[PDB]
């Protein structure tokens, strides 16, 4: 079964540095590139860093450069995260996330979940808004979000690369949609995905007890990736 | 040597009891849906430069 | 007895060759004399597919027409993005003898076989993020020289034991057995209604077989030499084969004949592959003399050649769109044309 | 190029790596086709090989760490030009044959003429074992070779003119000798210097392939 | 004591008589040559591109000595124009002598390489190390001749091949030339003959096709022939020539003699670009067939 399980994550004083590990267990873990994606008490998520499936490129948030390294182990399938002179903005539960980049893959498809506390002691940033916060709704009923980018995601190869996750109370995030348009694996057909160059929707056909929590927008056109803040749907 | 002959004789005899058309209709037959999906296929008239994924 | 079942076969031969003959009354050349020439088409490499390290032998595209795998003697299948030509995945081979290889019409899996007498299909959408390889169907007492998806489930195979075989995936096990022709198993084609299947052997015979039935339905007889290839016409009412004699020819379903032959005096190797384009009006063959012919299907005249191959053209494709052509060759090269 | 695309960009790049890594051990690679019969001590040969070196059968050991690759295909064996062409690029070709059934040497010798003259095995050197040469040397001073071939001349009980006249008749079987060398050895299942025979032919084939380059005549 | 009229006239005749020929012969010679492995080259690259690459090189070193005789012929009788036209009409000629004759060695050297490590040679033979030895052998010839040619400033020579001055005439100067120019050459062309004459030769104990290589010993053999022939000569005259000018051969009709020697010689060596062919180039059937 594919499992990510991070550790390192505690209380840490303002200006110390730490290191979070990620044990990958039962998928090929050389083959994946690794995204660190951190999530502050209360708030949306935030990616930080990412690592290739080798190690030809690697990126970080603005936040986060010249403070963060990241790192793999592919024989101990181990991902790593070293920080340095932490501030109180970096207490966040931070999640290692799975991305294989090929024709037809699926990025950010597994996620797993520490976390981390430090007391008290972008311009040209694509930006999504997801305009509503929380979504009042019956189970049965056919619910719509929506989200906004700044810049159109279509690619002029024909790809639009937006990603839905759906955060339940307690657990960490899940792929819905990706690219816009494609049903993630496990996940039940009542989820659909459709939008335009720069406006998008999901779609739940038939509310469930297990369609409540957060549901958030993601673009992967280009780097930094940024999320949306996160549309609430309770009952 | 008698099984595989009768068989082999079961086999021209269940292909002779079948009904064949004129050559000409298939011709025919063939022609039309040629002259049907010409302009749908790339390869027999290049597409422009616009319409191609494989430009180099 | 023996004697007597001789000539009853005999005679029926006679009666279906005087069938044939009667039907027989007006060529294909003739019907279609009238109309314009294709003229000739030049085809350029758009793209050149590099990475293998060894003859090709095989190659299927996808049904999406962007996505194609290829079978290489290194012991290697490598899938491609023909677009960006990208390498998608890079299977190896327990046996490095393979012969042919499919592409599931879903996409999810693909097909292997060769010396080793076994077809395996190798998953490509796992959990794991690895090709593995999903069932190995054993049965074959001959080398696999053709495998073709029906769907997930079903896949059928010719062999060099002079039979073709449906296998039903999951348990493993031949769901049929086509028996009949007597020499080794060349190719494969299926019908698009995927009702049909034609074959092409070594005894220089074709053989229209009904997957459900699994029995022949009919048997075509005009080559002299050992058939290597076969590809069905788009409507799936007649279909083209190539062989050994330098030859290629196309056979009528309904007219239960042959209606045209495509050879040149200037051709004297065998043919290796054929396909249609999309329409049907142009027939595209691989040969060993290294290079490709595109002939007019409806009135045999060769209407272009591709020529940009080092070595022998091994296989040949046409993707479902028509808007590509994939040629593979034992100088380790793919080429898409257009 | 999307985000997307440049990763997928770097999968490909890093798959030609490990394809470029694997080009280096194939190019080294050395593959001999074993085309011996079921007389003519196949078995016994290629345990006898496993032991001292540690559809189709193969055979993998390093001589000199050069990487040699036997490849077995008896029973699965074809006639058809596409299984033929499967070995085209081998090495060489290693014949497996019973000296000592004077019975069976006319089909061995018609097997030696269909595979050495075959087109697709043109550049592929032959490597000839005629094994049990024991059972030669016993079965020569009590059977006279004449009786099955009234071709041989000589002394039917010497063992050197037997074993010339083998020799002879394989080489002859060969049309067209100016290709690739020939090469033959009189021995046993159970000698321990098979593989130092075959590295030496092995050598010998690559040298003429190297002289070649040269364009020395 | 000394006197150099009679000599310096026959010899200008016999130098006509000798180079107008070879300019004529090697002329067309190296051009077929050049034509023939750019074909091999553009036609059958992975099987004989490595050898094809340093026959072209040995071809275009002829061609350019080739060219530089017509200079030599009327130069050598005729005033100077220009001061340093001699300089650089010696360097071309001078240049293209010595980078046939290092290519010449790395030829040998090559086919005995091949010859004596199979293995190792098929694994890394390739046409680019030999396009990189090539290049390296032209900048050594090319990167040698400068350090010594910017010595001849002192020479004051209105006529080239005939006023060579004591700064190449040195023995901390001319007896390095001779060892880097002709003997250590001529030890390791006799060497990697004989060792690969001896190796061909030594295939009878593998097998009885030994005999189809036997056309390979005569072409190794003719080359050490043709080597010596067209070298050693020249650069016995060279040590003569050193011998009088340091005065160990003094006594008249000797020197003038020596000096015969030397320029005969030397207009004989250059019939080398001819023989070069003969030997390298038409003794392979491929390249006789295409011609
Ligand atoms: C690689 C290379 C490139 C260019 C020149 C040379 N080098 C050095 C310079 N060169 C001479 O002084 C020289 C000239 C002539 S003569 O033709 O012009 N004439 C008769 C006076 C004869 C012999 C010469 N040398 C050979 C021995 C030392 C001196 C010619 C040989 C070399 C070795
Ligand atoms: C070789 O050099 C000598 C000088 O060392 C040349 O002799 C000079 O010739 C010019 C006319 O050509 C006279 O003006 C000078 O007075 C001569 N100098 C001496 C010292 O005699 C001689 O011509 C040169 N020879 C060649 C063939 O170039
Ligand atoms: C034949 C070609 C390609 C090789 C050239 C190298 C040899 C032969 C020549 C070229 C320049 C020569 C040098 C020129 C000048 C000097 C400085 C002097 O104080 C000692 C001798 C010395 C060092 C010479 C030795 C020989 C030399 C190194």
């Amino acid at each position: 079964d594919v499992q990510l399980v991070e550790s390192g994550g505690g209380l840490v004083q303002p200006g110390g540095s730490r290191k979070l590990s990620c044990s990958a267990s039962g998928f090929a873990f050389s083959s994946f590139g690794m995204h660190w994606v951190r999530q502050a008490p209360e708030k949306g998520l935030e990616w930080v860093a990412y690592i290739s499936s080798g190690s030809g490129t690697i990126y970080y948030a603005d936040t986060v450069k010249g403070r963060f390294t990241i790192s793999r182990d592919d024989p101990k399938n181990t991902l790593f995260l070293q920080m340095t002179s932490l501030r109180s903005e970096d207490t966040a539960m931070y999640y290692c996330v799975r991305s294989i980049y090929y024709y037809g893959s699926s990025p950010f498809d597994f996620w797993g979940g520490t976390t981390l506390t430090v007391s008290s002691g972008g311009g040209s940033d694509i930006v999504m808004t997801q305009a509503t916060s929380s979504v009042p709704v019956t189970p049965g009923e056919s619910v719509s979000i929506s989200c906004r980018s700044s810049k159109s995601l279509l690619h002029s190869n024909g790809n639009t690369y937006l990603y839905w996750f759906l955060q339940r109370p307690g657990q960490s995030p899940q792929l819905l949609i990706y690219r816009m348009s494609n049903l993630a694996s496990g996940v039940p057909d009542r989820f659909s995905g459709s939008g335009s160059g720069t406006a998008f929707t999901l779609t739940i056909s038939r509310l469930e007890a297990e369609d409540v929590g957060v549901y958030y927008c993601m673009q992967h056109l280009e780097y930094p990736l940024t999320f949306g803040a996160g549309t609430k749907l309770e009952l | 040597s008698i099984a595989q002959a009768r068989k082999l004789v079961e086999q021209l005899k269940m292909e002779a009891n079948i009904d064949r058309i004129k050559v000409s209709k298939a011709a025919a037959d063939l022609m039309a849906y040629c002259e049907a999906h010409a302009k749908e296929d790339p390869l027999l008239t290049p597409v422009p430069a616009s319409e191609n994924p494989f430009r180099e | 007895e023996l004697d007597q079942l001789r000539q009853e076969a005999e005679q029926l031969k006679n009666q279906i060759r005087d069938a044939r003959k009667a039907c027989a009354d007006a060529t294909l050349s003739q019907i279609t004399n009238n109309i314009d020439p294709v003229g000739r088409i030049q085809m350029r490499t758009r793209r050149t597919l590099r990475g293998h390290l060894a003859k090709i032998y095989a190659m299927h595209w996808g049904t999406d027409s962007r996505l194609l795998v290829s079978a290489s003697q290194d012991g290697k299948l490598i899938i491609w993005d023909s677009y960006t030509t990208n390498k998608v995945h890079a299977i190896p081979l327990r046996s490095s003898w393979v012969m042919t290889c499919a592409y599931a019409p879903s996409g999810n899996y693909v097909a292997c076989g060769g010396l080793d007498n076994i077809c395996s299909i190798y998953n490509l959408k796992t959990r794991e993020g690895n090709v593995r390889v999903s069932r190995e169907l054993a049965g074959h007492t001959g080398y696999l020289s053709c495998c073709r998806f029906l769907d997930d489930n079903q896949i059928v195979t010719s062999s060099g034991d002079t039979t073709c075989a449906l296998w039903d995936i999951e348990t493993g096990q031949q769901t049929t057995t086509f028996t009949g022709h007597t020499g080794d198993v060349m190719s494969l084609s299926l019908a698009p209604d995927t009702r049909l299947f034609v074959s092409g052997a070594c005894d220089a015979s074709a053989k229209l077989w009904d997957v459900r039935e699994g029995m022949c339905r009919q048997t075509f007889t005009g080559h002299e030499s050992d058939i290597n290839a076969i590809c069905f016409f788009p409507n799936g009412n007649a279909f083209a084969t190539g062989s050994d004699d330098a030859t290629c020819r196309l056979f009528d379903l309904r007219a239960d004949q042959e209606l045209m032959t495509y050879s040149h005096d200037n051709i004297i190797c065998g043919i290796t592959s054929v396909s249609f384009s999309k329409s049907g009006r142009l027939l595209l063959a691989g040969y060993d003399d290294f290079n490709c012919n595109v002939w007019d299907a409806l009135k045999a005249d060769r209407a272009g050649v591709l020529a940009g191959h080092d070595n022998r053209v091994s296989c040949l494709g046409v993707t479902d769109d028509g808007m590509a052509v994939a040629t593979g060759s034992w100088d380790s090269f793919l080429k898409i044309w257009n | 190029v999307s985000a997307e695309d440049k990763a997928a960009a770097e999968r490909s790049k890093e798959i030609d790596k490990c394809l470029s890594r694997e080009k280096t051990y194939v190019k080294r690679l050395v593959k001999i086709l074993l085309l011996g019969a079921d007389n003519s001590g196949k078995s016994t040969f290629l345990k006898q090989m496993r032991i001292i070196h540690g559809g189709i059968h193969e055979y993998d050991f390093e001589i000199k760490n050069v990487p040699f690759k036997m490849v077995d295909v008896g029973g699965q064996r074809s006639e058809r030009k596409r299984w033929f062409e499967c070995f085209d690029s081998v090495t060489s070709i290693l014949f497996l044959v019973d000296s000592s059934d004077f019975n069976r040497l006319t089909e061995s010798l018609n097997d030696f003429e269909t595979i050495v003259n075959n087109r697709v095995f043109s550049n592929v050197s032959i490597i000839l074992f005629l094994n049990k040469t024991d059972l030669l040397e016993e079965k020569v001073q009590i059977v006279s070779i004449k009786d099955y071939f009234l071709e041989f001349e000589g002394d039917p009980h010497c063992l050197r003119d037997v074993q010339k006249f083998l020799v002879e008749c394989f080489r002859n079987k060969r049309r067209d000798q100016q290709q690739k060398p020939l090469y033959h050895h009189f021995t046993t299942a159970i000698n321990t210097e098979n593989a130092r025979l075959i590295f030496r032919d092995v050598k010998d084939t690559i040298l003429h392939d190297n002289l070649k380059q040269l364009m020395l005549q | 004591d000394c006197l150099f009229d009679g000599v310096n006239e026959l010899m200008k005749t016999l130098q006509f008589a000798v180079h107008i020929p070879t300019f004529v012969l090697g002329l067309l010679l190296n051009l077929l040559a050049i034509h023939g492995f750019s074909t091999f080259l553009k036609n059958r690259w992975p099987d004989y591109a490595a050898t094809s690459i340093y026959m072209i090189n040995l071809a275009v070193f002829d061609l350019l000595l080739v060219l530089s005789l017509p200079f030599k012929m009327v130069l050598s009788q005729v005033q100077s124009p220009f001061p340093s036209l001699c300089t650089l009409v010696e360097c071309l000629y001078f240049v293209s002598m010595y980078g046939s004759v290092f290519t010449i060695c790395f030829i040998s050297m090559d086919r005995f390489l091949a010859i004596r490590y199979p293995l190792l040679v098929s694994h890394l033979r390739s046409p680019r190390k030999i396009f990189g030895i090539c290049c390296t052998i032209w900048v050594l010839v090319w990167t040698g001749s400068i350090p010594i040619y910017s010595f001849h400033g002192k020479v004051e020579k209105y006529m080239c091949f005939h006023n060579m001055s004591d700064d190449t005439w040195s023995a901390k100067v001319f007896f390095p030339l001779e060892v880097f120019g002709f003997l250590l050459p001529m030890g390791i062309m006799g060497f990697c003959c004989s060792r690969s004459i001896h190796i061909l030769l030594g295939r009878r104990d593998h097998t009885q096709d030994w005999v189809q290589q036997k056309a390979c010993i005569y072409s190794i053999a003719a080359s050490l022939a043709v080597f010596v022939v067209s070298f050693l000569p020249v650069h016995l005259g060279f040590f003569l020539q050193f011998l009088v000018r340091n005065s160990f051969i003094v006594e008249c009709r000797a020197k003038q003699s020596i000096s015969f020697f030397l320029q005969l010689s030397m207009c004989f060596s250059n019939v080398n670009c001819c023989l070069d062919v003969f030997c390298y180039y038409f003794v392979i059937k491929e390249f006789r067939m295409n011609i």
